[PDB]
């Protein structure tokens, strides 16, 4: 205990140092991008410490040291709960950012703020450490909206992009929807179990939480990308392609995931609220890879894929599958992120294009990253013996070998066939094929830091899940007895979707003339939910705050119900009052009859 | 600079007040066409065209192509739903109505094969796992003082 | 002005063929079905009476509505583009310059110094430019946006400051 | 990108209009009038400016596609499109 | 050409689909002259400020003076009392106080029902 | 430490003394070994250095006493001196009930992480105990408003003790 | 070559 | 408190007879001296309210308030040397004795010990701002601006003082300490619901409460910049600091009236919320930003929990800070462009980049990033109102979701996008506006290490 | 799946209810049937901290696999008999339940066409 918990302390704080030095205006502008290099890899290398004993000894605990507020009987205080998953995670979070950014020097060195650059993706690494080394969910809110507005700012990295602002403008806004939630949570376990910090809530027995438990599936929805709060995630693609290569490539997406596998000791009391999760994620597996099977990008497909892949290991978090499910997060971070830069890789050498229908012929002439890419594709889908074998094939198998709704496995098996099936799509466009390029041969990757991010992530994508499998003890019954061919269904629904696009790449050759079929415009509209949830309940909710609201409620009805209204009244008789013509009979006529009914009639004499 | 004249009037009726607010508003007069008069307080501003700033023409010299607009022109009164950013009036390939018969239609088929299949709960042909000391009684939470009603099971 | 007859159908042409592209995706797949549209296109190149070519435009008008790709390829720097409006965020205007310290305006000597002629430069020519403008358009204002010549003795163009001293497309 | 200068662009697209092959080389000038010198069609002027639309990459404008008549002024659009100037 | 696309509010009839691009009668193309000489001489006055060197600070932007004023100002010039606008004045207005007064006031009749006899959740809840 | 176990009752620790069978020496030994003497030595020194200096000139500070007055039970209407005292010995008491509800909840908290998980089974008694408390506290403090007083808790304490009495009554039928 | 490039005085 | 109130009035006769140029120097220095002694304020003890005087306490919740008002003082000291350049030196030593007389009253009024006298200066803060309002103000319109201003609050302020002199009478004394120590019980008679309404839309009415507003939009977005951060920055609290005084014994009432104007707030501020979104003017944006804000604190002193009113302190200092900047911010750019319409000015970050950043915590203070006091004031708040009532979630959770769509959009149709070629005059930011945001933005993080300092008495 | 067709689209008695089965005494049709007895105490698995759905029967080989495997540190590609009896403890316990549900399918079969044997034969 000497170790571990104090050197987990040293790697959240010298990943801060980067930033004081460069608000302290005394750090040099040019090399901060290497030296933003040397402390990542450095907070790698010191995250690596804190598993040793964990393998040894398996010992977990809390800090909590400074008490920030006393709130009579809650007291509040900074505090980190390591377990087995804040432990092992911080190296593989460690390790992703350090080979995505040095990638990224490479590729985004072409701007004049890239000082400023990877300062941000510094402020994402905090804050995202943040959330995941957490005690409360406050301090877990104080990562949640750091990432959130971290990626309103990193998406929009060109102020000037007006794309980029409006899906900035989408990503928070998806993500306060998902802390309705939070804020529904929040304020459940401060009434019904009056605390904030993760062990109490855990341990007072909250056999009810219905509520908070609907509240924690609203924000890992917001956060994960779910349906109805997907689009913000392929919008976050519009920023620079390291970014793409970031946040929203396999890191923040999961934060609400984890969140689900944080609260997995009440997760699992309710079967309603343990199944709409994996519902959504079910949806979400079919509804953004059919919209990436026919589709004209290659970062939005691998994004689809990756909100596909999000609704995933929640819904093994649906099936009462958490540590399974954070195995899978990290192996998915692993060959997610390991395609994006190969994919970024790409854009850069092919002078910044997307569309997968100007790629090709490039397997030859883009031989690194072509071997990458094209292991990373059905790394994804996982062969037997890699990252991908020992998460997305025992997923399929556990969901199977459990009780579920029949359309959960259904979707799950047209995940892994859908998801193939334009994983072997992206490889035809981009290497296979002829070079639908502009004539110009640029296209080169010899850069050293090219290779050498990448290389890294080979050994990841690859060793990983070997090693990781064995040296995480197994959380729950191991699935023995077991009728043969539900597992193998895993692995051969695979093959026929990549034999099914192998022959559809191959009808692209064919000279047959092809009609605008209804799938094709469906999944490229992205089954046009963004045409009118961006379009008609927007311009309704706009619209009306103007017509309504600003000018028929506020501006026309309230200044003419009490000011107008009076300061009329006021004004309409202030008239009679003073438009005397002066006539001395009237004035004294007018005495007369105040004199006369001033008794008898009013009788104030009596 | 500023006048009544050039300022913006009360609803305009006759013919030739709507000719003095086209040359004061900057549109000819076949071009000017205010708000209905229902009373909302529109009056003399025109009914421009129900569009938004995606619809304008990049290629087009715009004095502020951050937005799309020029100087001097006319603008609409809802500018500020109606531009890039915000909500956007451009045409779709697909018919509104279709597309949004394709939504409705989705999101409700896709409820309901779940809900049958809600109705219709697949599992493994196996028994139940009954755990042992009473199905883990004190373990789970039982009561440590009462003694538990034993789930004690022989074997298959 | 108006939009001329054959004017309109070569703008439909147009994005009908990158619409075809987007559909064939391969160069040979494209170039053997640009062709055949090509024969299509020229199947009724005659049209003797405008309004028969005016039918003829609303069936190929509707062709290439329909024609769209889904997700049609829009280059980065296109309309709507991966790279369109992307380095908006670096350009920033040319009076900037003046509003600089007199320390960073003399670490930049030389430029300072052709800047001060540019801006030198600017003077007469908005002074020769705008007499020269004032009696080139003639009554009623200019019939069009298009701006006349600097076809006068040693006189720049009229109303080009901003166009000379634009933005350069690559600000980096 | 490196810096494409227009000489490289003046090469591409004459190189491209002597590669098309109703444009012959012998019969391909500098100043190429598509309607006059070389006596093509406005379809065939689709083609020709669509045609380095995808051999250069950048975009052309469809009000000032149809204006672009010669490969010199064809060089001359590209130079003010990017700003060449060596 | 196939089964058209019907125009909508928040997504409009195309210029390629719309009538008046194939119908331009006479006086419709007539149209397209006077306007472009209006936006010619605005393009124009905007060119001889935006390019004149001596113009410094900020010209007037009428259109959005006049949005402006006619968003802040005149409006209630131009209000009048007419029935409809009092109706959606009635509906947006005290409607949605009486909605959420109704729905809290018998939310905390129902919940208040049960804390007199012990029927709530709240051995756990002692901040407030 | 400074806290002793009747305050915070610290279960006792094992140790799992290890048996590396293993062909490969453990990594952690000497891992935590170098831990131990890069960083730890320095750091120890210098805390003796710390510990010394206040040993050169260490001064003392007391703990502040109060002297108990009566209730308000016993405290006269419209009498602002003797009920003013009241009032503040019985917001003392809410302060000092508070910091009980505080420390239980830390020795309950402190139960949870130390059974892992056996917490279930492990820490009902600290949860109990604490949730005899947190019901004394509801009757005690809870629900009297954001203006509460001493006057104001002791109607919820007569309001609370007549309701029982007759209930008692009623249960002697 | 290198070109010029713009910027705000941030000397202030 | 003389030891504050002494020097302030002090300020009167130095800056009446101080040079014609070091005016503005010598206001600013002795005004942080001020602000420094008045700092010594911040210690509380367990619960007695520190009783200086006869005539002056002090506790919890009066010491914010106050350091607020005396650090704000420099504030728009500094800010107002911008457009009070153009001045002769005895109208420019006016608008300084208006701002000192305004602090002056601001002190007294927080550190008054019974109702009447806290009465008396707090409605006393009207003159020397409906002279800011309308002798400095920019355009026509700043004559109706004033009379909408006063009125509004005079309207309600009457019959509180009826109420008040009606309490000495039969309670025999209005001093807040017997008051809460003699505090009995208020029957339902129907002449005792007007007794409970007659001291409340005194308190409501300058809050400001949806629908009795007007003056709000009417005046902030009107007013000289320098009484715009004072009127939404501490004059709107006064309110607060008012209904947390006389909710001490108008009970068990407010069980049933809070009820006509709870959901009059709780439909108000999403209401508001959504007008901030579709405004077209800078400064009104903020404005009716403030009322939204403003709105769940109404909710908070009213629903009478200890959590609610922690929040409800927090809350109403945050936003004093925060509403602050935002309207120096738009103070900032109106001045260089002449006009406050939104998108006149959009995307400047490429010109400033310092502006850009004031900005961005600025309106993240408005969203409230975590753990600024603006979520923990707002976050109490939550959870008071949930445990009164759970459907309550949806409301004002909504609302801060729309108050998150707004508070980007001048951020992204100011900042974000491409500067306006024809504009030409935004010169280098001068470090005096650029100073006054830092002396803004850095208390707000100091308080976020110790926000214990904030949470008022009951903490 | 094959069970699933025999209740969805064949009968719903003749298939075990998943989550109400056995609905037979375990020790009717099994005279003196003998209790399935555990190997680790309590306190083993208190002591050893395992998690509840991991305390089953099979419990007693998992304690032994992690105390090989906490020993087995460095080395992670040691450690194969003790799964090897774990996975095949998995595997028979599985059994157990699917006999088990066998035996009360087999029990709905029997008694189900038996009564139906009654009702033919009045
Ligand atoms: C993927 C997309 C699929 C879906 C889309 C596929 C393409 C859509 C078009 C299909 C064929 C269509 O008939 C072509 C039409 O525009 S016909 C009507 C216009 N024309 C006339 O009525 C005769 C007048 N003639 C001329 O205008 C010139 O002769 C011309 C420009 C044609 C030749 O050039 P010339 O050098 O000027
Ligand atoms: C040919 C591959 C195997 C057959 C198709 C997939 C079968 C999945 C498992 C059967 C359905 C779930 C219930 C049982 O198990």
């Amino acid at each position: 205990m000497n170790p571990f918990a104090s050197l987990t302390l040293t790697t959240l704080i010298i990943l801060t140092i980067p930033i004081m030095m460069s608000n302290s205006n005394i750090y040099k502008t040019n090399l901060y991008p290497n030296y933003v290099k040397t402390t990542v890899s450095y907070a790698f290398t010191l995250s690596l410490v804190p598993l040793l004993m964990f393998m040894h000894t398996g010992q977990e605990m809390i800090i909590s040291n400074w008490h920030w507020m006393t709130l009579q009987t809650v007291e509040l205080s900074l505090s980190f709960k390591m377990d087995y998953f804040s432990v092992m995670f911080i190296p593989v979070a460690l390790f992703v950012t350090w080979s995505i950014m040095e990638f990224s020097m490479w590729y985004m060195h072409s701007d004049p703020f890239i000082n400023r650059f990877f300062k941000y993706l510094v402020l994402f690494l905090i804050t995202m450490m943040i959330l995941v080394t957490a005690n409360n969910l406050f301090q877990l809110f104080i990562g949640w909206e750091g990432v959130g507005i971290m990626s309103f700012l990193l998406i929009g990295w060109w102020h000037g992009r007006t794309d980029a602002n409006t899906a900035a403008l989408q990503a928070i806004l998806y993500n306060r929807i998902g802390d309705i939630g939070f804020v529904l949570s929040m304020a459940w376990f401060l009434t019904h179990s009056n605390a904030w910090d993760l062990q109490q809530i855990f341990m007072l027995n909250n056999e009810c939480p219905n509520m908070p438990l609907i509240g924690l599936l609203l924000a890992a929805a917001g956060k994960s990308a779910q349906f109805g709060l997907h689009p913000w995630l392929p919008s976050a693609m519009e920023g620079p392609t390291p970014v793409s290569a970031l946040l929203h490539s396999s890191t923040m997406v999961v934060a609400g995931v984890f969140l689900l596998i944080r609260f997995y000791p009440l997760m699992e009391t309710n079967k309603l609220v343990q199944t709409m999760t994996l519902c959504l994620g079910a949806i979400t597996t079919l509804f953004t890879a059919l919209c990436a099977i026919t589709q004209n990008d290659i970062k939005k497909i691998v994004a689809f894929s990756t909100s596909s892949q999000l609704g995933l290991m929640m819904v093994t978090i649906g099936i009462n599958q958490p540590h399974l499910a954070f195995l899978h997060i990290c192996m998915h971070a692993f060959f997610k992120a390991m395609l994006f830069m190969c994919s970024g890789s790409i854009i850069h050498s092919l002078n910044d294009e997307q569309d997968i229908r100007k790629m090709g012929g490039l397997y030859k002439a883009m031989p690194f990253t072509t071997t990458a890419l094209i292991i990373g594709s059905l790394a994804l889908t996982g062969m037997p013996y890699l990252t991908g074998f020992y998460s997305k094939d025992l997923i399929i198998e556990a969901v199977n070998m459990s009780y579920t709704n029949a359309w959960a496995l259904l979707m799950t098996l047209i995940a892994t066939s859908l998801t193939a099936a334009y994983s072997t799509r992206i490889i035809f466009f981009a290497f296979l094929g002829k070079p639908r390029f502009p004539p110009l041969v640029l296209i080169n990757e010899n850069n050293p830091l090219l290779i050498n991010s990448i290389k890294r992530l080979l050994i990841g994508s690859i060793f990983a899940g070997f090693i990781i499998s064995n040296n995480i003890p197994p959380m729950t019954v191991p699935n023995t007895t077991m009728p043969l061919y539900m597992k193998m269904t895993a692995l051969i629904v695979t093959i026929m979707g990549f034999m099914l696009a192998l022959e559809l790449n191959n009808t692209t050759y064919y000279l047959k003339f092809k009609y605008p079929s209804q799938t094709y415009k469906f999944s490229n509209m992205l089954g046009y939910y963004p045409s009118i949830m961006h379009r008609l309940p927007t311009y309704h909710n706009l619209s009306m705050s103007q017509k309504s609201a600003s000018s028929l409620l506020d501006l026309i009805w309230l200044e003419t119900i009490l000011p107008k209204t009076t300061s009329f009244i006021q004004m309409k008789m202030s008239i009679m009052v003073s438009n005397q013509k002066g006539l001395i009979k009237l004035y004294f006529l007018s005495f007369l009859i105040t004199i006369m009914i001033s008794m008898t009639l009013f009788n104030y004499h009596e | 600079h500023v006048t009544k004249d050039m300022f913006p009037g009360p609803y305009p009726k006759t013919p030739e007040e709507r000719a003095a607010a086209a040359k004061k508003y900057n549109m000819r007069v076949e071009d000017y066409e205010p708000y209905p008069d229902d009373g909302m307080g529109y009056g003399d501003y025109p009914k421009l065209p129900d569009r938004s700033q995606q619809e304008r023409d990049p290629w087009y010299d715009w004095d502020h192509p951050d937005l799309r607009l020029n100087w001097g022109e006319p603008i609409h009164w809802d500018l500020d739903m109606y531009i890039r950013n915000r909500v956007d009036t451009s045409p779709t390939p697909v018919s509104w109505n279709t597309m949004c018969k394709h939504l409705s239609g989705f999101v409700a088929f896709m409820l309901f094969m779940f809900w049958v299949g809600e109705i219709y709960p697949s599992y493994q042909p196996v028994g139940p796992k009954q755990y042992p000391y009473n199905d883990l009684y004190l373990e789970r939470g039982g009561d440590p003082t009462k003694e538990p009603e034993p789930v004690v099971h022989y074997e298959i | 002005a108006y939009l001329t007859h054959q004017q309109k159908v070569l703008r439909l042409y147009k994005r009908a063929l990158r619409h075809l592209e987007s559909w064939c995706v391969h160069r040979d797949k494209y170039r053997y079905f640009a062709c055949l549209m090509r024969a299509r296109f020229d199947e009724h190149k005659n049209e003797k009476d405008m309004v028969k070519a005016t039918q003829l435009l609303r069936q190929a008008e509707e062709e290439f509505w329909y024609g769209q790709h889904p997700q049609p390829y829009i280059f980065p720097e296109s309309p709507g583009g991966t790279s369109y409006e992307r380095y908006e965020c670096y350009k920033v205007p040319e009076w900037c310059l003046d509003d600089w310290h007199p320390s960073e305006k003399a670490m930049y000597p030389d430029y300072f110094a052709k800047r001060e002629q540019w801006k030198r430069l600017r003077r007469e020519s908005w002074e020769r430019e705008v007499k020269q403008l004032q009696e080139e358009t003639p009554p009623g204002g200019p019939r069009t946006e298009a701006l006349p010549p600097a076809r006068k003795e040693g006189d720049l163009p009229p109303l080009w400051w901003h166009i000379v001293t634009r933005p350069r497309e690559r600000p980096m | 990108a490196p810096p494409l200068t227009l000489e490289a662009i003046k090469d591409r697209v004459l190189y491209v209009l002597k590669l098309y092959d109703k444009i012959d080389p012998e019969k391909l000038s500098v100043n190429s009038h598509f309607m006059k010198d070389l006596g093509l069609d406005s379809l065939d002027q689709v083609e020709i400016i669509m045609a380095m639309e995808d051999e250069f990459g950048f975009e052309i404008p469809d009000i000032d596609a149809e204006k672009l008549m010669c490969p010199q002024e064809i060089v001359d659009y590209i130079a003010d499109k990017k700003d060449v100037y060596e | 050409s196939f089964p058209k696309y019907k125009p909508s509010r928040l997504a409009t009839l195309p210029a390629t689909l719309d009538p008046a691009e194939y119908d331009i009668s006479p006086e419709t193309r007539k149209a397209q002259a006077e306007r472009l000489a209006i936006r010619s001489r605005l393009k124009r006055e905007y060119l001889l400020q935006y390019n004149d060197p001596n113009r410094l600070g900020v010209i007037e932007d009428p259109a959005l003076i006049r949005w402006t004023y006619a968003r802040s100002a005149n409006i209630y010039p131009n209000f009048r009392p007419t029935p409809k606008t009092s109706l959606l004045g009635a509906l947006f207005g005290i409607g949605p106080l009486f909605f959420w007064y109704y729905v809290f006031k018998t939310d905390r009749d129902k919940k208040e029902k049960l804390i007199q006899e012990g029927k709530l959740d709240q051995t756990f809840n002692i901040s407030y | 430490d400074s806290w002793d176990k009747d305050v915070y009752p610290e279960p006792p620790r094992r140790t799992p003394a290890p048996a590396p069978q293993t062909s490969l020496p453990n990594p952690v030994t000497y891992l935590t070994k170098i831990f131990d003497l890069l960083v730890d030595r320095p750091v120890t020194l210098a805390r003796e250095f710390i510990e010394q200096q206040h040993a050169k000139n260490r001064y003392y500070y007391y703990h502040r006493e109060f002297r108990r007055v009566p209730d308000i039970t016993e405290c006269e209407e419209k009498d602002i001196l003797c009920m003013f005292e009241a009032e503040m010995q019985w917001r003392r008491d809410y302060k000092v009930d508070q910091e009980i509800v505080n420390i239980i909840q830390e020795r309950l908290k402190a139960c949870q992480q130390r059974e892992g998980e056996s917490y279930r089974q492990n820490c009902a008694k600290e949860l109990e105990q604490f949730t005899q408390v947190s019901k004394a506290f509801q009757d005690r403090y809870s629900d009297l408003g954001a203006h509460y007083s001493a006057r104001k808790c002791l109607a919820k304490q007569k309001q609370r003790m007549l309701a029982e009495r007759k209930a008692a009554k009623e249960a002697a039928a | 070559k290198r070109l010029f490039i713009i910027k705000p005085s941030g000397f202030y | 408190m003389l030891k504050i109130i002494i020097p302030t009035t002090m300020l009167l006769p130095m800056t009446w007879m101080s040079k014609h140029n070091m005016i503005w120097i010598n206001a600013t220095v002795h005004s942080l001296l001020i602000s420094l002694i008045s700092l010594s304020l911040l210690n509380q003890l367990g619960e007695n309210s520190l009783n200086f005087s006869l005539t002056f306490f002090s506790d919890s919740l009066s010491a914010p308030l106050l350091v607020l008002t005396t650090w704000l003082l420099p504030l728009m000291l500094m800010a107002s040397q911008s457009h009070l350049s153009k001045e002769t030196t005895t109208r420019k030593k006016l608008y300084i004795t208006m701002l000192i007389l305004l602090q002056l009253f601001l002190i007294m009024t927080f550190t008054a010990t019974e109702l009447i006298l806290f009465y008396i200066l707090f409605e006393a803060t009207l003159v020397p701002t409906l002279i800011i309002i309308t002798r400095w103000g920019n355009q026509t319109e700043r004559l109706n601006a004033g009379l909408y201003f006063l009125f509004y609050t005079l309207a309600g302020s009457l019959p509180l003082l009826v109420a008040l002199v009606y309490i000495q009478n039969t309670t025999g004394s209005l001093n807040f300490l017997i008051i809460h120590y003699w505090s009995h019980p208020l029957s339902n008679s129907w002449s005792n619901i007007f007794m409970w309404l007659a001291c409340i839309m005194a308190f409501m009415v300058k809050m400001p409460l949806y629908g009795l507003h007007l003056w709000l939009p009417k005046a902030h977005v009107e007013a000289p910049i320098a009484g715009s951060m004072v009127l939404a920055a501490v004059l709107l609290k006064l309110g607060g600091y008012g209904m947390m005084r006389i909710t001490t014994i108008l009970n068990p009432l407010t069980n049933y009236m809070a009820y006509p104007f709870l959901m009059l707030s709780m439909w108000g501020m999403i209401m508001t919320s959504s007008i901030c979104l579709r405004q077209t003017d800078l400064k009104s944006l903020i404005a009716y930003s403030s009322v939204s804000h403003m709105a769940l604190v109404i909710v908070a002193i009213m629903i009478q929990t200890p959590w609610s009113f922690m929040g409800a302190t927090a809350l109403m200092i945050a936003h004093g800070l925060t509403s602050s900047m935002l309207f120096c911010l738009a103070n900032t750019n109106y001045e260089r462009v002449h006009s406050r319409t939104m998108i006149l000015a959009r995307g400047l970050q490429t010109l400033l980049p310092l502006m850009a950043t004031w900005w961005l915590m600025a309106s993240l203070t408005n969203l409230a990033l975590p753990p600024s006091i603006n979520l923990i004031g707002e976050l109490f708040i939550i959870t008071a109102s949930f445990s009164w009532s759970n459907i309550t979630i949806i409301l004002m959770g909504m609302n801060m979701m729309i108050t998150a769509l707004y508070s980007l959009y001048m951020l992204i149709t100011t900042q974000r996008g491409k500067y306006t070629h024809h504009i030409n005059n935004i010169k280098a930011s001068f470090t005096r506006e650029n100073a006054l945001m830092a002396l803004h933005i850095l208390p707000l993080l100091l308080l976020t290490l110790n926000p214990k300092m904030i949470l008022g008495p009951l903490y | 799946g094959a069970h699933l067709a025999r209740r969805y689209l064949g009968d719903a008695s003749k298939e075990p209810d998943p989550l109400r089965m056995p609905t037979f005494p375990p020790d009717y049709g099994f005279p003196e049937r003998k209790e399935r007895e555990m190997v680790a105490t309590q306190q083993e698995m208190n002591d050893a901290q395992l998690m509840l759905q991991q305390r089953d029967y099979c419990a007693h080989y998992l304690i032994q696999l992690l105390k090989c495997k906490r020993d087995s540190f460095p080395n992670f590609l040691a450690c194969k008999h003790e799964q090897h009896d774990w996975d095949y403890c998995e595997h028979l316990d599985y059994v157990k339940r699917m006999k088990e549900f066998e035996r009360e399918r087999r029990l709905l079969q029997r008694k189900k066409r038996r009564e139906q044997r009654e009702a033919e034969m009045a």
